[PDB]
């Protein structure tokens, strides 16, 4: 038999397992890039798709 | 006694070049001119390849 | 305008074949001196009417 | 290792597949039991299926046991999954299809790159067979592979709301189905699907053969149905409910008909683009498998 | 219009029109007349155009379906407007 | 290999493609390892100039 689900019977319970991220998975941390400009304006693609 | 494989393959290497910057079509002039001083370049990196 | 649109859209440039008769660019395009060395030449001087 | 019976992994206790329902665990059948519909004027009729491509892509260079089953599973019925053909981890199938690879497919629907102490694992050999179809799941993304998004479907409602009448004669009239509800009732079944071991269904689908596959397929139909119920829900063009007599019947519309929706619903799982190809691509496969 | 005006301005016109392209002795060739014909348009200033201007033996074409693959593959494109 | 941005429009991109001939003569195993990354910069430059 899989296990009922604790939310689809109004029992209360006060072990849970809550999952969580540790020290290595990070979010929201601002990131670095190296943009690099195009050579020459004028040569630039503004159209075709 | 005074060939050197390395330059002379070199040297072959910037005839190609050449070659295919010399065969390169550009609409722009300034990308004609420095077709052609690319040509003087790679041709003066293989003296000093030498 | 007219005399030049006819002009430029034969090509501001040619050649010339082995046949010897005039092909032109038909493809407008600053002349630049690299030119001068190659097969190519100026079409206003052509004289071709 | 986990031995496989006469019959398939599936006939063990320890891989039933059931949805919660009305308070207890009820087995698939018996909520499709539940299912009604209503035809409209629209036909749906069944073209052959392409076959599958031959070619079966290259796992990459992965380190890590990759989690096989969480990925198809959160992929079809998945209530939050997105990018599922992003990091392309589904191609790691294709490690266990080579002849005496070190690989082993763990019940808990790990890959690992090696047999490890502890961990019960499926028959290679089934898995091999099982490996040697389904790792194109790995080619669902890359374009010159992708499956019919549209047509395909067709199958899935004749799986699904088909009469035995209009199985065989390959076209049903395109059903709307409905069932009396509890609250939430389509996710909360997407999430009781989720949770299945549905690599032990595949397995069997894939590696028995003759009478036990045939008595598998006839085992076990509910349960293909059930999945095939949780995808067209993603699919359907629109799921109301209906008020009747201190009764709410839950109504999706239509079966068999993708209507490409990607734009999410509260009353059921959606498929980002990505997932649609993804579903095309096992429908494909499960089809084929399941028709032979 | 009488006949001899417009006959011959369709005569100017016509003889006006040069299309890029290479010559082949290869007996399959054909012409991407629409590729060609689009490119000069917009004098040659679409990325299909400059892409005809710099290799227009790209134009020519033996299986008609690959005529524009291999433009689309040497744009990196999905598709041509 | 750490990335070089070239469209390879002007003749004298060429320099970009010479910088990794040159690469793989003086260095052929360290080319060797960084070759694929080399071959998205060249595949620019092939669809491009071919």
């Amino acid at each position: 038999q899989v296990g009922i689900p604790k939310l689809e019977v109004d029992h209360i319970s006060f072990s849970n397992v809550v999952s969580m991220m540790t020290a290595n998975i990070r979010t929201g941390d601002d990131m670095a890039v190296e943009r690099v400009n195009p050579d020459d304006v004028r040569a630039i693609n503004i159209r075709n798709a | 006694t005074v060939t050197n494989e390395f330059a002379s393959r070199f040297r072959t290497i910037v005839a190609t070049l050449a070659n295919v910057v010399n065969e390169r079509a550009v609409q722009d002039d300034m990308q004609k001119a420095t077709r052609s001083c690319t040509k003087q370049w790679l041709r003066h990196l293989e003296t000093q390849f030498d | 305008p007219v005399e030049y649109g006819i002009f430029v859209q034969r090509g501001a440039t040619y050649t010339i074949n082995a046949a010897g008769e005039f092909e032109f660019s038909g493809r407008n395009e600053k002349w630049d001196q690299a030119l001068y060395l190659s097969e190519h030449f100026p079409a206003l001087f052509s004289d071709v009417p | 290792m986990l031995q496989q019976p006469t019959g398939g992994y599936t006939t063990l206790e320890q891989f039933a597949f059931t949805i919660r329902n009305d308070g207890t665990n009820a087995t698939p059948t018996q909520f499709l039991q539940l299912l009604s519909y209503e035809a409209t004027e629209n036909e749906l009729v069944k073209k052959t299926i392409p076959t599958p491509e031959t070619h079966l892509p290259s796992a990459r260079n992965v380190p890590g046991n990759v989690y096989i089953e969480d990925a198809i599973t959160q992929a079809l019925f998945g209530i939050s999954a997105q990018n599922v053909n992003a990091h392309g981890y589904f191609s790691r199938l294709s490690a266990l299809a080579l002849p005496n690879t070190s690989a082993r497919l763990g019940l808990d629907g790990v890959i690992y790159n090696s047999e490890t102490i502890n961990i019960p694992f499926y028959d290679p050999a089934a898995v091999a067979n099982f490996a040697a179809t389904y790792a194109k799941l790995g080619n669902a993304s890359t374009p010159r592979y992708r499956a019919d998004m549209i047509d395909i479907y067709a199958h899935v409602g004749l799986e699904l709301a088909g009469t035995d009448a209009e199985r065989a004669a390959g076209v049903m009239p395109v059903k709307r189905a409905k069932f009396d509800s509890w609250e939430g009732s389509l996710i909360s079944l997407s999430r009781d699907v989720v949770n299945w071991k549905i690599l032990a269904f595949l397995i069997d689908l894939c590696s028995l053969e003759g009478e036990a596959l045939r008595a598998f397929k006839t085992r076990n139909r509910d349960v293909f149905r059930m999945m095939l119920f949780i995808m067209s829900t993603a699919v359907a063009a629109n799921v109301v409910n209906r008020k009747v007599t201190k009764r709410v019947d839950r109504v999706l519309e239509y079966i068999g008909v993708n209507s490409m929706r990607t734009a999410g619903r509260t009353a059921t799982i959606t498929y980002d683009l990505s997932r649609h190809e993804f579903a095309a691509k096992f429908l494909q496969l499960t089809f084929t498998r399941w028709n032979a | 219009i009488p006949a001899d005006e417009l006959i011959d301005n369709l005569h100017s016109w016509m003889r006006s029109v040069h299309l890029l392209h290479v010559r082949s002795e290869d007996n399959t060739l054909r012409y991407n007349w629409m590729l060609g014909v689009y490119a000069r348009s917009t004098n040659y200033t679409t990325p299909v155009g400059q892409l005809v201007v710099n290799a227009p033996a790209i134009l020519n074409y033996s299986n008609p379906q690959d005529a524009f693959n291999s433009v689309f593959v040497a744009l990196g494109i999905d598709y041509i407007d | 290999l750490k990335k070089i941005a070239e469209s390879f429009e002007d003749p004298s991109s060429i320099v970009v493609v010479l910088e990794f001939i040159l690469f793989a003569l003086f260095f052929p195993t360290e080319f060797n390892r960084i070759k694929g990354d080399i071959q998205n910069v060249l595949l620019l430059f092939f669809s491009r100039w071919y």
